[PDB]
């Protein structure tokens, strides 16, 4: 593989993922034993608590990016707060790209779960977000989605042209036409059989996107319900 | 926002 420099320096800012799974899923066995018979996490009540979890791994991700670093805090929240949700989708749409078996969710801790059980126990707007994006699991494999186009996606998402009020509006939109060529020269190199590659990759990102915002505003209000078990980062990415 | 602002400084 002929990668450019470029994606070899944003590789280097991927967490080590064997020992992210090992780190949260002693968290939520933690949680669980730390609980009686009668209080015990609820299904979706682990589902907050893991995406909680990801959400630091993501924070802690996003900071050790030298472009990231480059900006002030108040830039960077301002970057974090527009996209975490389209990041947290995204991390588990690759997921299943990768681990992933038809029929089956593979999660943040490693655990493998059949669809239809954690489906039967989601409303229907979950099931619909869940459908699309394991829609969307599929169309990527067939494409060859690979780690370092995923890498690249990450960042185009991290530094969205979309966000406004920046000081350093320049820094970001220098980054996003830096990745966006490394990505096109990459995906051309690599995979001359699939064709117009790049561009259906693009094009995966409103629909990321799409889910991402239903997902948010559906977890916004069920935490204003008090479906919502308290986890702070995720209960505080929401109340923004 | 003050967790993230935290994270962020830490
Ligand atoms: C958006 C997240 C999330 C965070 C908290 C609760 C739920 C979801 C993630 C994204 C990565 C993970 O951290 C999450 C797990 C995953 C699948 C959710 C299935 C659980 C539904 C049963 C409980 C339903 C009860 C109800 O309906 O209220 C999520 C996901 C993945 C793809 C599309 C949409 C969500």
């Amino acid at each position: 593989a002929s990668i450019p420099h470029l994606i070899l320096e944003l590789l280097k800012c991927e967490p080590d993922e064997p020992q992210v799974q090992a780190k949260i899923m002693a968290y939520l066995q933690q949680e669980q034993a730390n609980r009686s018979k009668h209080e015990k996490l609820s299904t979706f009540g682990l589902m907050c608590k893991m995406a909680d979890q990801t959400l630091f791994s993501i924070v802690e991700w996003a900071r050790s990016s030298i472009f990231f670093r480059e900006l002030k805090v108040d830039d960077q929240m301002k970057l974090l707060q527009n996209c975490w949700s389209e990041l947290l989708i995204l991390d588990h749409i690759y997921r299943q790209v990768v681990h992933g078996k038809e029929g089956s969710i593979f999660l943040v801790t490693g655990q493998q779960v059949d669809y239809s059980i954690i489906a039967s126990q989601a409303g229907a707007t979950l099931n619909n977000l869940m459908s699309h994006a394991q829609e969307l699991v599929a169309k990527l494999r067939s494409l060859q989605f690979d780690q370092r186009e995923f890498v690249c996606l990450k960042f185009l998402v991290l530094f969205s042209l979309d966000v406004k009020n920046l000081e350093n509006f320049q820094l970001v939109e220098g980054v996003q036409e830096q990745v966006n060529a490394a990505l096109l020269d990459y995906t051309m190199c690599n995979y001359p059989q699939q064709t117009e590659k790049f561009g259906q990759l693009l094009l995966r990102l409103p629909e990321i996107r799409a889910i991402s915002m239903q997902a948010e505003e559906y977890l916004y209000y069920k935490h204003l319900n008090g479906d919502v078990p308290y986890n702070n980062l995720l209960i505080e990415m929401l109340h923004a | 926002n003050a967790l993230l602002r935290y994270l962020l400084d830490k």
